[PDB]
């Protein structure tokens, strides 16, 4: 794509915006349904968020590719681990919401 | 001592002001390998400062017609102006405008999507017999930075070899030839020598030899003073022009385009005084004559302020959305350096140096021209554009808006002469294996120097000796206290003091240079101006009160004696300096009358001359 | 009734070997010397020590030449009124994060290269009716750009921004996006598809991330930030 | 003659090998308000994506699922002022990125650019971030 550069940043903005929605689904709405779109959207965002701070403090063609490589093996296993949380145990809203009564 | 570094091209262009980088890429265009050599980044120029605009009969407003355009520069000139370069001038603006414009420069615009023009002082319509003319087209009050800046812009789609912070040292002669300069690299510190058959001389003014002025500190008349040193002429040193509005205090210019928009001239007691001065033109009058004016409100008692040194330019009966539209510049300016708001209370101003109208003499070609036994002789290789050059299209005194015209009109015009005239890839000419060791030479004693007296102190003298024994009004028994004073601080130069040893970035060195520089442009100044035995535009002697021409054109030729050309004045200054003594040497040559073509654009005889 | 001012100066010598920075420490009399920093650095190079060295010329905030950090901020040294509190030492460095060419005088050619980068210049379709008549322009479509074309190229904005800290070799810095975008929105211009495509990768346009240090510190009161923010919108809506 | 991109190449070729040093920046440059909240946004969007990949982590690496965690705490019978004080270490951060980030979707659209204008934005969201902040960690 010949826009690559402007779409992910269209993209940046529109997980932003989804991820402020969830808040208050994960408030109002607390299920399974907002738990896996919690999962997926506070994964990609930490991603693309933690990418922009390796673009601009990582340099040099090898630490560039090490960092970058790190971060997506990070991700993979973030968002594979809310998955399990969200399948096996309560899930992130019930998680939350015990947190909060002691 | 010092690496040499030796270069070859078609052309050399010294300076990227306005003039400058016209040439430049003007000569790249045309094929030719052109390199331009700069003490500045090219933004840096005077010319950025520009605020009023560039005049151009383009017929915006109303009707106009560039001959109009030409009557006026002529009588602005009080006869001094060489007629045929004002023809190509005045005739060449609605083109060199429009170029401008095509380029991209952000000019203010009209209902109808045409560029903005404004009133400016001393242009009429219908051959004097008309009234007010509004041909001087403007970028707000900010012109000279759009031209500047759409120049460079322009300038960076051609191949031309940039040499920024290069600070040139003399021209490079031979049998009368120039075959190009030496320059100093500021970054590293070596020393260059720049061989082509044609160099463009586009290195400003030097405003900066009095003590007040609007001028940048970098208008050091550096390429006037390296044809001093080469033993050419310089031509009307001692008309400089005193802009009437500079900001008292700091000197910062206040645009003429100020009274354009509707502004006046107030005294300590509330007169707008050019009522009195230019019944007609009042406050749009020429600039020595408003100049003059003001300073005579001033010695006479009626001065503003606590000292009574000053006068007011009051603005705050404009409306604050047109002093926002055509003049935010000065609205910033005004407040910043003065701490006036324009739409409550009056600017305080005087008169102040703030450009030259003698230079490096040439013709209309752009070609630099030296004077034998009555005849002019063009320098094989050499030009000169821009305020460093005396075409003459500004005389004895230029009107507003009319140097960034100059500016791009014989800048072009130094490419096109030098395109017709050689082809690129010409033999580039040999020079002598030690040509401009000189040079060298001065510089590496300056730059050692341990005497007794520092370059500011050297700098000062000079500056008040000018601004004492030069100013609006002048008088012999002043000039001549000067031109003694003057003198004497020139060979007072051998005893000079430098601190910086070093020579990468050692601007104690380049200003002590810019000094040698500026004496070498006082001295033909006030020299000039004492043998000048006349009053003419912005030269005013109080002992000699009248105009001196041929005849005595108040009254009617018919069988009239004609003067010889001994015994009159209508005739240019040259001046040369004898560069080890000082000694300043005096010639004059006469005044171009003739146009380009008389059926087309009839020749203006001399007449009173009156706003 | 003298009042004397302290400056501390950032003083670096390349013809001295082994020379290493320092701060040097000048005293003023502000009785005897102009309203202005710059003012006060030339009274010192005049009467003090000739050695320092710094780089100026229109003394009236429009050439761009004195761009420098006084008292911890990017600013003109001629437009920048000197601090009258005698309890204060003003501290003066140069350009932040620059290669340093001699005390005050940075090296500014990859700046004036990046804005090289972007042609900086009308540009037609059809240019073969160069000079032959005005381009017509609306006095509306010339307001927009009021703001914009006033930039004196001092980068006085792009050294002040820390993303250009890290990454001045591939990110073009305030000073230079703004011109882009001046260009952009000239309605007599005609690649303006082409300038925005030319900012399609991580770091030309996108190493911005609305710090506003640009903003704060032009000394021609210009947005920067704001010109950015206009071009990244231009960015995610324009169709090829 | 030197094309743009061929000026970059020189001007890092000539200054990497230079004896020319670099001029002081962090340093040296005076701070503000909306730096150092630009800063903060950016330490509390690192700080919270780190406790995610922590808390994701400890779901597929700990022996024990989470209510027995939270068993464990309330069996702790810890003070209300330090659950209080626990409460508002965790949720403040969000609560900043959270404000502070509808900040910069509202300067994405181009609004609030004026300098006054990002000032105000600022203190508005440290007024609500603390507000959020003490009004949650109370519940
Ligand atoms: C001072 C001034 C003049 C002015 C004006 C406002 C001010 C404050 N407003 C004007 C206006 O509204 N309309 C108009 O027609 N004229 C106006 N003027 C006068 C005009 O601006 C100037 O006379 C004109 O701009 C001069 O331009 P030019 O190209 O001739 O020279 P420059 O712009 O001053 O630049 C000089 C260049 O020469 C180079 N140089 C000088 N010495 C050296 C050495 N030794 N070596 C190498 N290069 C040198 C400089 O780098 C500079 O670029
Ligand atoms: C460093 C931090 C690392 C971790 C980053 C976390 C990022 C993900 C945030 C997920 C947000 C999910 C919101 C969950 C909504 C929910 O279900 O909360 C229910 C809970 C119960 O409230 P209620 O029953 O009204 O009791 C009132 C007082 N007795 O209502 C609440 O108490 C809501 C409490 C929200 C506090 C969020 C703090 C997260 C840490
Ligand atoms: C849970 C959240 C996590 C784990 C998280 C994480 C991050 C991270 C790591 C960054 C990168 C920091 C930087 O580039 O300076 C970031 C940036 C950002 N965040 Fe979040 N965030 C969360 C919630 C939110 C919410 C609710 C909003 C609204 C939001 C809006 C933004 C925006 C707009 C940015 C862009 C920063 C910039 O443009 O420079 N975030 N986030
Ligand atoms: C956990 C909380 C995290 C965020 C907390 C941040 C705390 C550190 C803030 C440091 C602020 O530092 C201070 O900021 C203020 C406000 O911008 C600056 O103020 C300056 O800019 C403003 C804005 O134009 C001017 O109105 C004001 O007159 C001027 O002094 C000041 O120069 C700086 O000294
Ligand atoms: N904002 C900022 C900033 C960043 O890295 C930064 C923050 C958020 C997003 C992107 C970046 Cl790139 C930095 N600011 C400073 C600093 C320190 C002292 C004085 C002046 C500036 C060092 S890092
Ligand atoms: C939020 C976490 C930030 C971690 C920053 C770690 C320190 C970075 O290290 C620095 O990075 C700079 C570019 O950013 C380089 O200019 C320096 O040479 C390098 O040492
Ligand atoms: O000198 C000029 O040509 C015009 C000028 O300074 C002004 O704008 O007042
Ligand atoms: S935007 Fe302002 S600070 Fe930046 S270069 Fe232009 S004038 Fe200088
Ligand atoms: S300070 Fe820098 S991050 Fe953007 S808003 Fe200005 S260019
Ligand atoms: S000297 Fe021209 S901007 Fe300060
Ligand atoms: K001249």
């Amino acid at each position: 794509s010949s826009k690559a550069a402007s779409l992910h940043w269209t993209s940046e903005r529109a997980v932003s915006a989804l991820l402020l929605g969830l808040l208050p689904a994960a408030y109002l709405y607390p299920g399974p349904a907002v738990d896996y779109s919690l999962a997926a959207a506070l994964t990609l965002h930490g991603h693309w968020g933690l990418g922009q701070v390796i673009t601009d403090y990582v340099h040099g063609d090898t630490p560039i590719k090490v960092a970058n490589t790190g971060l997506y093996v990070l991700s993979a296993i973030t968002f594979t681990g809310l998955c399990y949380f969200n399948y096996y145990d309560v899930g992130i809203c019930k998680a939350v919401a015990m947190l909060w009564s002691i | 001592q010092y690496p040499v570094v030796d270069h070859e091209f078609d052309a050399v262009v010294v300076g990227a002001g306005g003039a400058g980088l016209r040439a430049a890429f003007g000569l790249s265009e045309a094929g030719f390998n052109t390199a331009c050599v700069t003490k500045l980044f090219p933004t840096r120029s005077h010319t950025v400062a520009a605020q009023g605009g560039i005049n151009a009969a383009l017929g915006n407003m109303e009707d106009d017609n560039w001959r109009w355009h030409f009557y006026d520069t002529v009588k602005g000139s009080d006869w001094l102006g060489d007629q045929d370069a004002i023809h190509y001038m005045t005739e060449q603006a609605p083109a060199a405008v429009i170029e401008l414009e095509n380029y991209g420069m952000p000019f203010s615009r009209t209902e109808e999507g045409k560029i903005y023009q404004r009133a400016f002082g001393g242009q009429s319509l219908q051959f004097g017999k008309g009234g007010q003319a509004h041909r001087c087209c403007c970028v707000a009050d900010r012109t000279g930075h759009s031209l500047l800046h759409t120049l460079y812009g322009r300038s960076l789609r051609y191949d031309t070899s940039y040499f920024v912070e290069y600070f040139a040292l003399d021209l490079l002669m031979e049998n009368g030839e120039c075959r190009g300069v030496i320059a100093l690299c500021i970054e590293d510190g070596t020393i260059h020598r720049f061989r082509a058959k044609n160099t463009v001389i586009a290195t400003g003014g030097y405003g900066r030899t009095y003590f007040s002025c609007t001028s940048a500190h970098t208008s050091t008349g550096d390429g006037t003073a390296m044809v001093t040193r080469a033993g050419l002429p310089c031509q009307d040193l001692e008309f400089v022009q005193f802009h009437p509005t500079g900001i008292y205090g700091a000197g910062c210019l206040i645009t003429e385009g100020c009274r354009g928009e509707g502004g006046i001239l107030i005294n300590s007691q509330g007169e707008r005084f050019m009522e009195r001065y230019a019944p007609v033109a009042k406050d749009l009058a020429s600039r020595d004559v408003v100049s003059r004016s003001m300073t005579i409100e001033i010695r006479e008692g009626r001065g503003c302020g606590p000292e009574k040194d000053h006068v007011y330019l009051q603005l705050h009966h404009l409306p604050p959305q047109q002093l926002a539209t055509r003049l935010p510049g000065i609205s910033e300016t005004a407040m910043i350096f003065a701490g006036v708001d324009v739409t409550k209370e009056p600017i305080p101003v005087l008169p102040t140096v703030h450009y030259n109208m003698g230079g490096i003499p040439t013709n209309y070609k752009g070609q630099v021209i030296t004077h034998v036994n009555g005849e002019d002789k063009v320098v094989p290789g050499l030009y000169a554009c821009g305020e460093a050059a005396s075409a003459s299209v500004h005389g004895a005194n230029r009107l507003g808006a009319n140097s960034l015209l100059d500016l791009v009109v014989f800048g072009r015009a130094c490419a096109l002469t030098i395109a017709e005239t050689c082809k690129p890839g010409e033999p580039v000419p040999s020079i002598k294996p030690n040509a401009g060791e000189e040079s060298v030479a001065n510089l590496d004693k300056l730059r050692f120097a341990d005497g007794t007296i520092r370059t500011s102190e050297a700098r000062l003298n000079m500056q008040k000796t000018m601004q004492s024994h030069a100013a609006v009004f002048r008088t012999g028994s002043i000039l001549q206290e000067g031109c003694e004073k003057l003198s004497q601080i020139y060979r007072d130069l051998a005893h000079l003091k430098t601190f910086d040893r070093g020579i990468v970035w050692n601007t104690d060195l380049v200003e002590t240079l810019e000094l040698q520089n500026l004496m070498l442009c006082a001295l033909q100044t006030i020299y000039g101006a004492e043998a000048r035995k006349e009053s003419r535009g912005a030269h005013a002697r109080e002992d000699y009160k009248l105009r001196i021409d041929e005849f005595d054109y108040s009254k009617p030729l018919q069988g009239q004696q004609k003067r010889p050309f001994e015994e009159h004045w209508r005739k240019h200054t040259l001046s040369y300096v004898d560069v080890k003594s000082g000694k300043v040497t005096l010639k004059y040559r006469p005044v171009i009358d003739r146009t380009l073509n008389e059926e087309d654009c009839s020749s203006v005889p001399p007449a009173i001359r009156s706003y | 009734t003298s009042r004397i001012k302290k400056f501390s100066i950032y003083r670096w010598d390349p013809d001295k070997p082994g020379d290493k920075p320092r701060m040097q420490t000048y005293e003023v009399d502000l009785n005897k010397c102009g309203p202005m920093v710059l003012d006060a650095l030339i009274k010192i190079k005049n009467e003090l020590d000739s050695t320092l060295t710094f780089r100026r010329s229109c003394r009236e905030g429009i050439c761009g030449s004195c761009a420098m950090n006084i008292a911890g901020g990017n600013t003109l040294a001629c437009t920048k009124k000197i601090d009258p509190d005698l309890s204060k030492t003003t501290k003066i460095y140069p350009l932040p994060h620059m290669y340093v060419v001699k005390d005050l005088v940075p090296d500014l050619s990859n700046f004036y290269a990046q804005y090289k980068s972007i042609e900086p210049y009308l540009k037609k379709k059809d240019e073969s009716k160069q000079g032959k008549e005005q381009y017509l322009q609306s006095i509306e479509d010339r307001q927009k750009l009021d703001g914009l074309y006033e930039c004196i190229l001092c980068a006085c904005c792009s050294t002040s921004c820390p993303s250009y800290w890290w990454n001045g070799d591939k990110y073009l810095g305030p000073a230079v996006l703004m011109q882009a975008y001046r260009w952009m929105i000239d309605s007599r211009d005609d690649y303006t598809e082409e300038r925005l495509a030319q900012l399609q990768d991580p770091f030309s346009l996108y190493r911005c991330h609305t710090i506003m240090n640009c903003t704060r510190t032009c000394p021609k009161g210009l947005n920067p930030g704001k010109a950015i923010a206009e071009i990244k919108k231009m960015m995610a809506t324009y169709k090829e | 003659a030197t094309t743009a991109k061929e000026e970059m190449a020189r001007f890092w070729e000539k200054n990497t090998k230079s004896s020319r040093p670099l001029s002081p920046h962090i340093s040296i440059y005076k701070w503000s308000l909306p730096m150092a909240m630009s800063i903060t946004h950016r330490g509390t969007g690192v700080a919270l994506s780190l406790g995610v990949s922590l808390f994701s982590l400890a779901a597929l690496l700990l022996p024990e699922q989470f209510p027995h965690y939270v068993a464990v705490v309330k069996s702790l019978s810890l003070s209300p002022a330090l659950i209080y004080s626990a409460k508002f270490a965790l949720v403040f951060p969000l609560s900043y990125h959270t404000w502070n980030g509808i900040r910069h979707l509202v300067w994405d659209m181009g609004k609030g650019f004026k300098l006054s204008q990002v000032e105000q934005s600022g203190v508005v969201v440290l007024i609500l971030t603390l507000l959020s902040s003490a009004a949650i960690a109370a519940m």
